């Protein structure tokens, strides 16, 4: 909606830069948007159907974090 | 005068017919003992004088073939992307860098 | 001389070509004797009338498929000798001839 | 006179043999009398689609049985099963016949 | 002892109640005999990890749902929700 | 036994990358992926051998190779689950 686009171009450059990228074509930053949003709601799908299940209303990072382990990928120091 | 000229297929009209042969076929294309033994010298230093069910080569290899050939659709990918036609050992390398094996 | 599946040259318009001997024909007999036996011609079997009252031979001609493989009189079948060989030799000097040929006039075509 | 658990539920799975299966898998401490119930509605399912789509796969290859190429032409052309069972390979399948755009003759 | 369990009969009724017929060969029965297996594990074995963080202790259909939601993909998962609720409401129809 | 990869001719190499739908190989590819598999199956064959031994078994079982290829993410069906 309206914060898809705060997902700014300069901190997409800086996802590149800290991703190693030294030239960015503009067309990145929007389909980038498009990647970084399929990303968010399988994750936080799958998050939210642990937080629905436990008879809960808010989501925690434990949720995240067993979503993401779900998904494959584990985060660290955010509980877990 | 008028000399004779062998009927050949152009090149890449029998490889894409080959192509549409081979896509329809569920048969393994590896052949089974030049593959059997493909496992048996491998299976030497880890222990010796093993013995293997009569179908856990066929496991094996028809699973190689499946591992293979999901390579090689996205070597073809890999190819492409460099506008080209021809794969290249660098293609295999970078799949295997992506899937995160390299 | 011929034997069966021995070495011969050929001919094939102006030029030489090596084949075998696949059969021998007698025109006497209306035979031919081939190789996996005297038998005679079969019901899709035929021989061109301007050669089957000379000896014939059923040749197939060296990396050219069976489709080429045809019925050959004296006249069109040699021993394969050293003469037939060079005079092969000869022949494919000749189609190397008018090759350059065509590249010469093709090359005075683009100017 | 007794009767199954799978005709109390209306399925063709069976209840008891997954629950004895759900039971020795120790998934949890007790299991439930309904989680065997859901458990064969749902696997029914999914084997249902993927039978039904393979009857399409054999009906347009003009086939009376089932054979596995009609299998892998079923989970792969549907999309949703290509992210479920895009993970596993199956046996005697081949790949589905693509062929990118840029290999085609001019 | 010889006895060997396996989901052939089933598979073969609910293919005769989608297709009253079409044959089978045995490596393709195998194929869903080893897939519904497999899918059987991943929806159990989900539970069973639902139920744990949760702190729970038994295998409801809850946990079975919210599972199943959770593995399969949406196509598929809200028709099998669809499919497993009603089936559980006529287990419990038919006590 | 020694040196089988070999076995699988080229003319097979290519067959399956044609079954993956390529057009043309280079020259070098066959010594890789030939080793694409010495590697892929000798970690394979040491899931294998590792179930094999461990099950107190002394023959390689089909089952044990499908049971492999369920750990490592590269599964197969068709011979049990």
């Amino acid at each position: 909606r309206d914060n898809i686009q705060g997902i700014t171009k300069p901190a997409i450059r800086r996802l590149a830069r800290r991703g190693g990228v030294k030239r960015i074509s503009g067309l990145i930053y929007e389909e980038t948007r498009g990647v970084l949003k399929v990303f968010l709601e399988n994750v936080i799908r799958d998050a939210v159907t642990y937080t629905e299940h436990a008879k809960r209303k808010t989501v925690t990072a434990m949720d995240v974090v067993y979503a993401l382990k779900r998904q494959g990928r584990t985060l660290y120091g955010f509980g877990g | 005068g008028g000399v004779k000229k062998p009927h050949r297929y152009r090149p890449g009209t029998v490889a894409l017919r080959e192509i549409r042969r081979y896509q329809k076929s569920t048969e393994l294309l590896i052949r089974k003992l030049p593959f059997q033994r493909l496992v048996r010298e491998i299976a030497q230093d880890f222990k010796t004088d093993l013995r293997f069910q009569s179908s856990a080569v066929m496991a094996l290899q028809e699973a190689s073939e499946a591992y293979l050939v999901a390579l090689f659709e996205d070597t073809n990918l890999a190819a492409i992307h460099a506008k080209r036609v021809t794969i290249m050992p660098k293609d295999i390398q970078l799949a295997r860098r992506i899937r995160g094996e390299r | 001389e011929f034997a069966l599946g021995g070495r011969c040259l050929a001919f094939h318009g102006p030029l030489m070509y090596e084949a075998k001997i696949l059969k021998i024909w007698d025109p006497s007999s209306k035979m031919y004797t081939s190789i996996p036996k005297p038998q005679k011609l079969g019901e899709d079997e035929s021989i061109p009338e301007e050669i089957i009252n000379g000896k014939c031979f059923f040749i197939h001609y060296q990396g050219w498929k069976s489709s080429w493989d045809e019925w050959v009189g004296y006249d069109r079948i040699r021993a394969y000798n050293e003469e037939n060989i060079a005079m092969k030799k000869r022949l494919a000097n000749e189609a190397k001839e008018a090759k350059k040929s065509l590249l010469e006039q093709q090359k005075k075509k683009k100017l | 006179k007794a009767k199954t658990r799978s005709s109390r539920a209306g399925l063709q799975f069976p209840v008891g043999r997954v629950h004895r299966l759900l039971r020795k898998g120790n998934y949890a401490e007790r299991v439930g009398a309904g989680a065997p119930v859901y458990l064969a509605a749902v696997l029914e399912y999914l084997t249902a689609e993927i039978l039904e789509l393979a009857g399409n796969a054999a009906r347009d290859n003009k086939k009376t049985r089932i054979i596995p190429r009609h299998l892998q032409l079923a989970v792969r052309n549907d999309e949703e099963l290509n992210k479920l069972l895009g993970r596993v390979t199956i046996a005697q399948g081949g790949v589905l016949p693509n062929i990118q755009s840029v290999l085609l003759p001019k | 002892k010889t006895r060997k369990e396996s989901y052939a009969i089933y598979v073969y009724k609910v293919l005769k109640q989608v297709h009253p017929d079409t044959g089978i060969s045995s490596k393709a029965m195998s194929i869903m005999n080893s897939f519904v297996n497999d899918v059987f594990e991943r929806i159990a074995g989900e539970a069973s990890r639902l139920a744990h963080y949760n702190k729970r202790s038994t295998i409801t259909s809850r946990e079975i749902q919210t599972a199943v939601r959770l593995l399969l993909p949406g196509e598929l998962a809200k028709h099998a929700v669809s499919e497993g609720t009603k089936a559980v409401t006529k287990y419990t129809s038919a006590k």
